[PDB]
Parts: structure tokens; sequence; C-alpha cells
RNA sequence: UAAUACGUAGGGUCCGAGCGUUGUCCGGAAUUACUGGGCGUAAAGAGCUCGUAGGUGGUUUGUCGCGUUGUUCGUGAAAACUCA
RNA sequence: CGCAGAUAUCAGGAGGAACACCGGUGGCGAAGGCGGGUCUCUGGGCAGUAACUGACGCUGAGGAGCGAAAGCGUGGGGAGCGAACAGGAUUAGAUACCCUGGUAGUCCACGCCGUAAACGGUGGGUACUAGGUGUGGGUUUCCUUCCUUGGGAUCCGUGCCGUAGCUAACGCAUUAAGUACCCCGCCUGGGGAGUACGGCCGCAAGGCUAAAACUCAAAGGAAUUGACGGGGGCCCGCACAAGCGGCGGAGC
RNA sequence: AGGAGGUAAAAAUGUUCA
């Protein structure tokens, strides 16, 4: 389960992606508070899209920052 | 293909539309 | 909405009229109908003070409740929506559950059967009347009091509304239809929503007679008067006045608001022009 | 959609013969089977099987090539197409390739070449030229 | 200014009581392509769909015999064309 | 623009428009086109099952609808951008490029318009014809870690490469420009001209249909060789740069 | 090899057959 194949969210640690699980969404963020791409995460397009939507909802509810710095 | 074929039609159309803008009111007084 | 007449006559070519669609009753409530008589733009002296008035269709005054203070917690249902010639808006006949019948300004979105609430514990719905202390910011309101108990003065015409921007203390800031931002005591009451019959502005009255029915007498221009009558008067042939624009009493164009007024401190930003 | 399985059959044949395939499987029709029989008799193919598919029946044409992969067929050409049906009288039958070819003719004496049709004095619908 | 393209001479050639020109039609022209064309860039795919009329029609049994095909009769004037 | 306190910086407020990262040879859509989030309503597609009907299919003249952007109307809105416009600059001149501003417009609502390099410059449907390699969606299956975007088989897509074949060539090449069938649209030398006249549509702009006279003996497409480039790369030369000495000015 | 962006401002034209 390496970077080019790390879709843990499909293989193991298969967590229903939620806008509340900031402990999960922090790994799919940069220090600058930006979303990480598939090429770095390892996610399928479905899971990346769900993570992105999760992050945006979390940002709208202040569980994550827009422009962290 | 080449753009000369575009440019010929371009010039024809440009001159025609200039003529129309120039004769707009004459054409209206005549048609209408 | 609007019904555009067909051009069967030149007095009806581009004319339009309201499709009195949100109206439900042709007749008013007799108990709430006070009489009216025209004035002709004439005052106690019998002299024209406001020109361009008179003739006019006969009218009757529908007693509107601009002071909805005595029915707090006493709900009503909109029994009817009716035409009012005294105003551009339509008017909603409310039946209070205590048996009182009253008229209001007929906001947008309001229909028969809609339940109207009054007071601080009312829902923020069209037609509901509340204090601004209880209305939240960013809300669209109408029929606002300038003073507690003074009655609704602001945002009464058709299609118009006020935007409550904020409340800081005992003063609520209101963007008015003119764009003017001003402060008003939170104790002042406002009806939630925007006024109805917003289509009214888009009516083409088509012919002179129609405004003669509405009570607007003909407006004569000064440049065709004589100089004894108007500063712009005179001139062989047409003229643009022969001077800068003025009233018939020589007052020029410009701000006529009295300075040093009490309202100057409540007003935040006068309206804008040109932009 | 499909509009003439005869042309479909000729095209499967032509393309497989171009690609040097040895077999050609396709759907079955009695007419296509009779055509395949004519081609077998005139020596343009090796054999043809009629077998059962999942739903209906299939034709499996075992094509023919020489020792150096000489294509036993050099051409196929549908003639009586839908949209333009061509019919030949017994006199003005077509000579395919100056006679070295074979024109498939549908007649009430059955399916038979232009040679057989001129022999029997009949004509009909010209389905194909299969030189 | 050094013309086998003009004009003339010789000479040659094609025809021959004709020879040339003009006009008209067909051909060449597969250059409206049925036989017998094409459309990415040469002219040429409607901006895309829906859908009417129309055109077209998978496998199969039987029948009609309309198309189709065979044969025969009548007609298809004479002249023409063609063969003798 | 500021020095009347700008820029900058901090705080607060108003408002408009667009939605960074995710986000790409990626997905959806008939095309146009669609990117903040949520909710509501809604369309289409794909796979699998094979329960159903039983050729009901394909195309589609005309016709109808949809149809980027600009534009038009009415009514709102209008932060930024910005035709026009105005200055400034450059310039021989600059109705331009550049700068400073800035109106319509861009935005919303309802409607008109109905065009575009609306392009894959490639009509739709069907069947067949070597493979390889990516990637998207789904079904299954086999090593089995029985971890598992480990692989395979298959359906639908979307890309790159590459056969045969085709092509004037460029190139297309199972997403054909191949092999074939059905249907539609369109072409028939370049200009004139997609113009006029007429008609239709349209508020208008203009669009759609659509010629002729006259004129040329070409217009064109692809590719080759050169030349050229205020294209690129590499390298040279008193070519420049660094220096010395001159000419141009005097007389002869 | 692993990793921001850039600048050349403007500067026109070319009788003859060829």
């Amino acid at each position: 389960l390496k970077k080019p194949r790390r879709n843990q969210l499909e293989a193991l640690g298969v967590t229903t992606i939620d806008y509340k699980d900031v402990a999960v969404l922090r790994t799919f963020l940069s220090e600058r508070g930006k979303i990480r791409s598939r090429h770095v995460t390892g996610l399928t397009p479905q899971q990346q899209r769900q993570v992105a939507t999760a992050i945006k909802n979390a940002r709208e509810m202040a569980l994550l920052p827009m422009a962290g710095p | 293909g080449s753009v000369i074929k575009k440019r010929r039609k371009r010039m024809s159309k440009k001159k025609h539309r200039k003529l129309l803008r120039r004769t707009r009111v004459q054409r209206r007084k005549l048609g209408k | 909405g609007i019904r555009k007449y067909k051009p069967t006559t030149p007095g009806r070519r581009g004319a339009s009229v309201s499709d009195f669609a949100e109206i439900t009753r042709s007749t008013p409530e007799k108990s709430l109908v006070r009489p009216l008589h025209g004035k002709g733009g004439r005052n106690a002296h019998g002299r024209i003070t406001t020109r361009h008035k008179g003739g006019g269709h006969k009218r009757a005054y529908r007693v509107i409740d601009f002071r909805r203070h005595d029915k707090d917690g006493v709900n009503a249902k909109v029994a009817h929506i009716e035409y009012d010639p005294n105003r551009t808006a339509n008017i909603a006949l409310l039946h209070y559950l205590d048996g009182e019948k009253r008229y209001i300004i007929a906001p947008q979105g309001l229909k028969q059967g809609d339940v109207i609430e009054s007071g601080a514990n009312a829902d923020i719905k069209p037609g509901n009347n509340l204090p601004l202390r209880n209305i939240p910011a960013g809300t669209v309101i109408h029929a606002v009091e300038l003073r507690p108990g003074g009655g609704a003065k602001l945002a009464r015409s058709a299609g118009v509304s006020i935007q409550l921007l904020g409340k800081e203390g005992t003063y609520a800031a209101l963007r008015m239809p003119s764009g003017e931002i001003r402060r008003v005591d939170v104790r002042c009451r406002a009806t939630v929503g925007e006024v109805g019959n917003a289509e009214q502005s888009n009516i083409n009255w088509g012919k002179a007679g129609r405004m003669r029915w509405k009570g607007k007498r003909p407006t004569v221009r000064g440049v065709v008067m004589n100089p004894v009558d108007h500063p712009h008067g005179g001139g062989e042939g047409k003229t643009s006045g022969g001077r800068h624009p003025v009233s018939p009493w020589g007052k020029p164009e410009g701000r006529t608001r009295k300075p040093n007024k009490p309202s100057d401190k409540l007003i935040v930003r006068r309206r804008r022009t040109g932009k | 959609t499909m509009t003439d399985p005869i042309a479909d059959f000729l095209t499967r044949l032509r393309n497989a013969n171009s690609a040097y395939h040895d077999e050609v499987t396709l759907p079955h029709s009695k007419l296509k089977a009779n055509i395949a029989e004519i081609l077998k008799r005139e020596g343009y193919i090796s054999d043809y099987r009629t077998e059962d598919a999942r739903v209906g029946k299939s034709l499996v044409v075992q094509l023919k090539y020489g020792p150096s992969r000489e294509r036993s067929i050099a051409g196929l050409r549908r003639v009586s197409k839908p949209g333009l049906r061509v019919y030949a009288k017994s006199t003005n039958l077509p000579r395919v390739l100056g006679g070295l070819g074979v024109a498939i003719i549908s007649t009430s004496s059955g399916l038979l070449t232009d040679r057989q049709a001129a022999r029997q004095g009949v004509g009909g619908e010209v389905l194909a030229y299969v030189w």
C-alpha cells in the first residue's frame, strides 16, 4: 500500500470519509492548508473527490482552516 | 489549410459590413 | 404581473395595466373605509400649494394599521387581498382571532390563509410584525417606524423594501430604498418582507386621461411660460431657460435638506447620484 | 443497423482473407449457407460448418490458402444491395473477371452461378461477384 | 536585330475540287460519375439533437406470385440502323 | 493618485463577481458546455441479472427544439475587468500595441437573436479487420499475502503508439480517414458573392434561402529543395567589446 | 540530476523586364 497504490480508504483503514473526522482529513492537507493531489496521496478519484468535498464542508464549518497560515 | 482563403472572405465581409453600417439609414428609409 | 393592452386605439398602443391577480375581492371592508375628498393641491387658504393635482377619480380611505402594537401574540389570517387607490401597494385584510379586522400593506408572497404573527416572539416570515431588536440582521423588512409608537413611515410603496444591516446598541442600521443608510431605534417595529405589486412601476399609463383619473393635472414647462410666470419664461422661439435651471420661484437646483437637523446624527450615509 | 447480412458475410470473408485468417465465424442464415456452398463448390473456400450458438446458429467457414499463403479469393463484391437491387436476365448475365470469376445469382431454380444460370436459361438477383 | 511561332520566299506536310475559318451539338470531360466521382487539410459533414413523410430492414415457417425471372402470343408501321 | 494625509499597516463594515488547492491527455453532457458547499427537483449513461415485449430497429427531407461569446429589449445590480471614449507615452505620424483612467457590457430575472476556427475542420447506425501501452467506471475470476489499485477475463469509455489496409501526401489506423451495408446533408474551377433582387425570420443588429453579368487560366492541397526570419541552438572572424592610431574639420 | 520567472520598447518602404 505505497503512494502510487495507497488507497487505504478502499483497502484497509477503510474509513467512511466524513467532514467531521479532521484527524483523517489532516493527512490529506498541506501545511499551507491545501488539498493534496492524487499523485501524492494515492487515492482513487472517488475517494479523492469525497475527501475534497469533506474538506470543503469542514472548512465551511470551521473544523479546518481556509488558508491555514 | 491556408489563411489566405480566410483573409479573402474576411476582407469581403468586413467591407460589406462597413457598407451596411454606412447605408443603415438609407436602407431603412428605402426598405421600411 | 402586467397585462399589456393591445393597440386597438392610439391611447392604448403601448399601454399596460396590472393583472389584479393577487387581488381576491373587488369590494373593501365597510367598517374600515373612511371617506376622502380631493383637495386639488389646495390648502386651508384655498390656494394651490402643490401643483398638478385635481380632477381625479373618487376614492375612499382604507384604514391601514401602520401601528401594529396592540395585537402582539394574537395571530391573524390573511382573509383577503384588495386594491387600494390611496397607495401603490395592495392591502391585506387580516382577521385577528380576537375578531378584529384590519388592513395591512400586502407584502410579496402573501396569500389568503397565510397566518400573520405580531410581536417579539413571532416568526420571521413575510407579513409578520416585530421589533427590530427581535428581527435579525440581513433581513428584508418594510413598514418601519422612525420612532417607537410613531407608526410605519418607511418602505410602504410597492415593491420596495429595507435591508436591516446591523444592530450595535439601541440603534439598528437600515439601508433604505434610496440607498440611504440610517439608524433607527431597535424598539421601532417593522413588517418582515418586501412590499407587493412591484410590477406597478412597469405600467405604461398610455394616455393623458389615465393620469387625469389618477389625479395628475397637466404639467406646463417654464420655458413656454412668460417671464412674469417663470424664470425660464420668455424668448422669441424656443429656449432652454436663458439661465440655469430653477423652480418657478427661482430656487436653483441643489440640496434643499435643512442642515443642522436632528436626523443628521442618525443618518450614516446619504443616498448616491450618478454612480 | 445491419441491413444486409450478405454484405456482412462477404466482408467478414474479405477481411479475414486479407488478414490470412483460417476460420470465419458469423451468424447463420440459410441464404448465407447456400452462398457458402457455392463458394465451396467453385473452390473459393475449403469448407463450411453449420453449428449452434448460445441463441441461434453460426456458420464457420474454413477458408483456403495455398502453400505460400496464396489467397484463394481475390475479391468479393455485393451487387444487389438493398437500396439498389440489380436483376439479370439470362441473356445479359455478368461475366465476372472475363469469366474466370463467379457471379452468385438467386433464381427460382435456387442459388446458382452465372454459368449455371445461362445453362438453365434463367436469371435473377445478382448477389455477389466472388473472383 | 542573330524570330524554325510575325511577313515573304523556297522547301515540306495535310487534304484535294475542295481547303480553312466561324457558329452549334456530342466527345474527349470519370468535369453531375447509374455504368463511373467525391467531402479531415484540395470545393464539399448542416452547430447538435428530436422527430414527420420517405428510404431501408435480424432469424424463421407457410402462402400470394406484385417486383423478379423463363416461355409463348399480339404489338413494337414503313423508312432508318445493322447482317446478307 | 497623494502631501486636504496617499501608499503601506491594523480593525470593523458594505457590496459585487468569480470559486484557488482538489483539478488531470480526468469525469458528465447530443452539442453548446458543466468546477465553492448544502438541500430540493430532475435527465442521461454504464455493468450485472437474464424476468419481460417480440424487429417495436436505423436514418431522417422538410419541420421543431437546444444552441458559446458578442449584441438587443425590459427591470434590477454593478466590486473587478473593460469595447468605445479621454489623457499620457512611443511614433515621421499612432484614430494602435504600453500606461493611467473609464462608459456600455460582463452579473441577476424574464425574453429576443440564432451565429463561431459551433473544429476531431472527420454526419448518424451496424458488422468485421494485428497487437502493445496508459487511464476512467463496472462486473467476475485466479495466485492468495487469503494483506490486497497483485494479476488475469469481460462490457462501456477515453488517450498514446503501432500493423495490415487506405491516403496526393501529411497522416488515419478497432474512438479508421480501412473493409462493407442503410439513410441524410453537402461539393462540382477562383473571384464577383454567401453579395444583389425577391422572400422569410428578427425590435434592431443582422441571419436564412440565394443568383447573374463580368472577369482569371488559374485558385488551391500536401510535401521537397533552398533562401529568409526583428525563431532557436552551437561555433567563427579587428565583428563587437578593451586599447592604439586615424578619417570626417584646414591646405595641398 | 531534486527543485521560482524572465527580458529583447518602436523602428517603414523597395518603378521597369526579372
